[PDB]
């Protein structure tokens, strides 16, 4: 506006700007509009830039102006030229083809008035206060009013101030599916950038509020948990009075029953608290009074609400026993649980019992370490209960694709899956993009229609009536798609085709770091701009303007195998797959589109490709990064009496599946068979070999690893043999289980990552005092594990481990009271017999000769500090060990 | 009935209950003299048509049908050299793409092959010491998915 406002080659301004002609290109839209904004003061510098324009010289300003023509304000006067439309479809054109200009005219008319002020715009503009409205204007009423009249910055806001309800009123036919869209446009922009601003975003929210009487009970769940922001202090409490005035509302309305709302307010709240300790009173009625709606199962949201005020208690439940009311679905409601576990509450302690698995251990083990920052009681209370867990214990949609001509349609089927779940929202534009995406399309679909053009095919499959349900109403408009994303445009005719073989599938070093992040992305981009060649209405733009988004890989598979229906065959980087010396991902993504490209040729619907492609050699690539596959690409192109010793290394990267036994062994070397029989099961002859190899060499050839003898002895049952065969000698690296086998400890502590046999020797051997307080010290011991499984050095055996940790507390936990001792024995022997049902009775062991030590120590360190106790740790020891004999000759 | 018995005895040793090694069975009560019984085994065919489709369009199939056929009544044994290691030149086997063309999902194949492999050789033990005979082709039964071989009614 500034340079508009001058007449001295202003345009000159552009030069820092764009620290040429093209800085003005840049934005030309936007120019466009200043000219027809600037009215009064149009000129020959906005005809200079007409000049240059084509069509646009007329059109844009009949088009794209309308985008935001009304934004500008420039007068009542200037708004009746543009309703005059000298060059446009009267009012239909700036109408019905703009609603979403309205977007643009509020962002412009963002008066963020002082709530003092706002309040008496409200009066006028949401007169009468009605329910929800009064709830609304309450919460503005209980602010301090600290708005910058400043904000209005460029200022047509100021301008707007109330006016703004008069232009307001221009519209007609309010609905949901308008409101809908404006929140979640809103939503995201406001989601990013400086906080500076936000309280521009939370008076813009309240205004959408106050404008809509759409408030359809059920249907508001999104609303309530799309906007569990609370980012900032001040964010929150923003949000908290706009959240308890929808609270209050919820409660006016005497309705919107709505359950699966809760996880997504308690787990923000919980969080907000920590550190934060600190809540509105308006909200805490907002959401106390709740209490007695009764619509919800209220057992588990009853002890978060008495968590959050007082007396969190429920030591009798909340604190272990408590059904896992996150044992269904959410994925992430179980933040909630685990704060809530480590929020007051209690130690965890005296077995709890809570005999639920099912879903609880599926979902605990399903998108898994959630706990980024929760710890204390939680992490007690899962361990106790890994035993319970424990005990628990694609090619169709392919095949139907690869059953098509062009079909294309099936994206769509992917896409709607994708936008109505995925993340569940995960608090990004990606829901937006796709929702905007999805809206587009369904209006094509079943409004202009027509050819079917694979669009009409979401109404056959009946997709359309869930995706249009908020959707494909005011919006088609691809005019309306390219303001919303400068996307469908120019990014695919960069993307090229050639510039991918030139770039994104270019050895490329430079997109190392762009890599699946980004290099992955220009590929497909690539795909879709060449697709577009002859690509389907709304399809080649959706595509393109998904292509800033995240993870949306599959789509990729689908767009490249329509691309290729071309006689063409570029191929390409197919020839030459095999540099990939810069970044891992790439390659990755190059042999899934290696392997759907075969599953084509089984179909045999046009194979030439597959054909064409370099077999083998690209093989070694597939093996570095060790895919299952690499038998199939090897024996296929095999199948005959030639061996190859590749073969040998791909039998090794799988260790053995009782597979190497078969290779074609029979040396010409006597004695070389040695090499073999070393390696796999034997638990006698092997041993043999191995000490006959020795005995024949050791001589001086003092280099043979002694490794294939020492586990041999081991596994034969020699202890007493290995920690004289290798001492100090490089030699594995779990000479601890020796070390606790037998009775010599002394080989410091494993502070660095404990696995098994290391765990269950750190936990004794650090452990100081006789009894008192070394049980605490024992507790501690057992967190300091599980911060070591989540390292998670060896998949299933830190849950085993953990569990090994438990089973030494609780009895090492009661030298007080030794009443119940004997019984707390008699559990844990009948749990371990039930444990050994499964997996052989050979890791175990060292689980209950570490539980037989433990108790050695407790009554070697004790005395008569201890009175009695002792008497019974050594009895237990003895009986113990006479379990141990019987199980181990029993299975071992 | 004998073979629910044998497998009863296949499990409880922990090695090979740990391998998922055992044997599919039936229940299949007869209905007096004419019985017809049921358990027909979901997701499965026959080998034989298995075997149809893959060799439809190599060499001859009735061919073969009719070389152990004119082969029975000659002199001694002979036809092993005449004919029988001559038709053996035939396609050479093509059982292997029944897997590849059904399973292209690495992971499952891999262990789809694992059970077809495990599964043979508890067939062929059990069947060796009970002493049976038959199966004739026919009453050899593939199952897809997992790939496990399974018996119908042996007599």
């Amino acid at each position: 506006q500034n340079l508009t406002e001058l007449f001295e080659y202003c345009k000159f301004d552009l030069i820092m700007y764009w620290f040429h002609e093209f800085l003005g290109r840049y934005f030309v839209e936007i120019s466009a509009i200043y000219f027809s904004q600037g009215f009064n003061q149009k000129w020959i510098l906005d005809m200079l830039h007409a000049i240059t324009g084509n069509g646009d010289a007329y059109l844009v300003d009949n088009s794209y102006y309308l985008c935001i023509p009304l934004a500008f304000i420039s007068g009542g006067v200037n708004e009746l030229i543009f309703d005059i439309l000298p060059q446009i479809s009267g009012k239909t054109t700036v109408k019905y083809h703009k609603k979403y200009r309205l977007l643009m005219l509020k962002w412009i008319i963002r008066f963020t008035d002082l709530g003092s002020l706002t309040e008496l715009r409200s009066t006028v503009e949401k007169l009468f206060p009605t329910s929800y409205l009064s709830p609304y204007l309450f919460e503005n009423s209980s602010v301090s009013m600290r708005y910058q009249y400043p904000l209005h910055i460029p200022l047509a806001l100021g301008a707007t101030l109330v006016q703004t309800q008069f232009a307001h009123e221009k519209n007609n036919t309010h609905e949901f599916k308008l409101l809908f869209l404006s929140v979640i446009t809103d939503l995201e922009k406001t989601s990013t950038y400086i906080g500076k601003l936000r309280c521009a975003r939370e008076l813009k929210y309240l205004f959408v509020l106050y404008e809509n009487v759409l408030v359809k009970s059920s249907t508001l769940n999104f609303i309530i948990i799309r906007l569990s922001k609370f980012l900032i202090d001040t964010q929150i409490h923003d949000e908290v009075i706009t959240i308890f005035s929808s609270l209050l509302n919820l409660a006016d309305k005497n309705t919107f029953e709505i359950e699966p709302s809760l996880p997504n307010l308690f787990c923000k709240i919980f969080i907000y608290l920590r550190e934060n300790k600190q809540l509105s009173p308006s909200f805490q009625q907002a959401i106390k009074l709740l209490e007695h709606r009764d619509l919800i199962k209220i057992k588990t949201w009853k002890y978060c609400l008495d968590a959050i005020f007082g007396n969190i208690v429920q030591d009798d439940i909340y604190e272990n026993t408590e059904l896992l009311d996150a044992s269904d679905c959410g994925v992430d409601d179980v933040v909630l649980v685990s704060l809530l576990f480590s929020y007051a509450r209690r130690p965890v302690a005296s077995k709890i019992g809570c005999s639920l698995s099912k879903a609880a251990a599926i979902n605990i083990l399903k998108h898994h370490v959630p706990k980024e920052y929760l710890s204390k009681n939680f992490k007690l209370w899962f361990a106790a209960l890994s035993r319970r867990i424990l005990q628990q214990e694609h090619l169709k949609n392919f095949e139907m694709v690869f059953r098509h001509p062009e079909q294309p349609h099936m994206i769509y089927q992917r896409i709607s899956t994708f936008n109505k779940e995925a993340e569940l929202y995960d608090s990004t534009e990606v829901f937006f993009i796709s929702e905007c995406i999805l809206t587009y399309l369904v209006g094509y679909s079943i409004g202009n229609s027509e050819s079917e053009f694979c669009f009409r095919d979401n109404i056959m499959n009946e997709n359309k009536d869930k995706v249009a349900p908020l959707d494909k109403d005011v919006l088609n408009a691809i005019y309306p798609l390219a303001n919303n994303f400068g996307m469908e445009s120019f990014i695919c005719d960069t993307y090229l085709s050639v510039n991918e073989p030139y770039n994104c599938w270019l050895s490329k070093f430079a997109r190392s770091l762009i890599h699946q992040i980004s290099f992955n992305i220009p590929p497909i981009v690539c795909l879709y701009p060449l697709c577009k060649g002859s690509t389907a209405f709304c399809e080649l733009v959706l595509t393109d303007l998904f292509f800033l988004s995240t993870t949306y890989d599959p789509k990729s598979c689908l767009n490249w195998s329509n691309r290729i229906f071309t006689q063409i065959a570029m191929l390409l980087h197919v020839k030459d797959s095999e540099i990939k010396l810069k970044m891992l991902f790439n390659v990755i993504k190059m042999i899934r589109m290696g392997s759907r490209c075969k599953e084509r040729n089984c179909l045999r619907i046009y194979s030439s490709l597959d054909l064409q492609e370099i077999c083998q050699i690209s093989l070694k690539i597939k093996e570095f990064k060790f895919g299952y596959l690499l038998f199939e690409e090897m024996n296929m192109p095999n199948i005959r009496e030639m061996n190859i010793n590749t073969l040998q290394k791909i039998y090794e990267c799988i260790n053995d599946g009782d597979f190497l036994a078969g290779l074609p062994v029979p040396h010409s070397i006597e004695g070389v068979l040695n090499s073999i029989n070393r390696i796999d099961s034997d638990t006698w002859k092997r041993f043999l070999f191995n000490n006959a190899d020795f005995d024949a060499n050791y001589t001086t050839s003092l280099e043979e690893e002694k490794e294939s003898l020492i586990k041999a002895t081991e596994d034969s049952g020699f202890y007493g043999l290995t920690s004289l065969l290798e001492s100090r000698l490089s030699g594995s690296s779990d000479v601890y289980k020796w070390n606790l086998e037998l009775g010599d400890w002394k080989l410091l502590t494993p502070k660095v990552v404990d696995s098994k046999a290391k765990g269950l020797y750190y936990a004794i051997k650090n452990l100081p005092q006789d009894v008192g307080f070394a049980e605490k010290s024992l507790e501690k011991s057992l967190l300091t594990i599980f911060d070591s499984r989540q390292h998670f050095i060896s998949q299933t055996e830190w849950m085993d481990t953990l569990n090994a940790i438990i089973e030494f507390i609780k009895i090492a936990a009661i030298p007080q009271d030794v009443t119940s001792f004997p019984q707390t024995l008699m559990s844990i022997m009948k749990a371990d017999k039930e444990r050994l049902n499964t997996i052989d009775f050979y890791d175990h062991k060292t689980t209950l000769k570490s539980r037989h030590t433990l108790m050695n120590v407790l009554s070697r360190n004790s005395l008569d500090e201890n009175v009695k106790c002792s008497k019974y740790l050594r009895l237990g020891s003895i009986i113990q060990l006479a379990n141990y004999v019987q199980l181990a000759i029993a299975n071992g | 009935q004998v073979f629910q018995q044998v497998n009863k005895v296949l499990q409880n040793d922990k090695v090979l209950r740990n391998l998922d090694l055992g044997i599919r069975t039936y229940k299949v009560v007869p209905l007096g003299p004419k019985a017809g019984i049921i358990e027909f085994v979901a997701n499965s065919t026959s080998l034989h048509q298995i075997l149809s489709k893959l060799h439809t369009n190599d060499k001859i199939t009735f061919d073969q049908a009719r070389k152990g056929m004119k082969a029975v009544q000659t002199k001694s044994n002979e036809e092993r050299l005449k004919a029988y290691l001559k038709i053996t030149n035939e396609i050479k086997p093509q059982l292997r793409n029944f897997f590849f063309d059904s399973f292209p999902d690495p992971l499952d194949w891999f262990e789809a092959k694992k059970t077809y492999t495990k599964g043979v050789a508890a067939s062929s033990i059990v069947g060796y010491i009970l002493g049976l005979g038959d199966r004739h082709l026919n009453n050899i039964l593939l199952d897809c998915s997992t790939g496990e071989p399974i018996h119908i009614d042996l007599g």
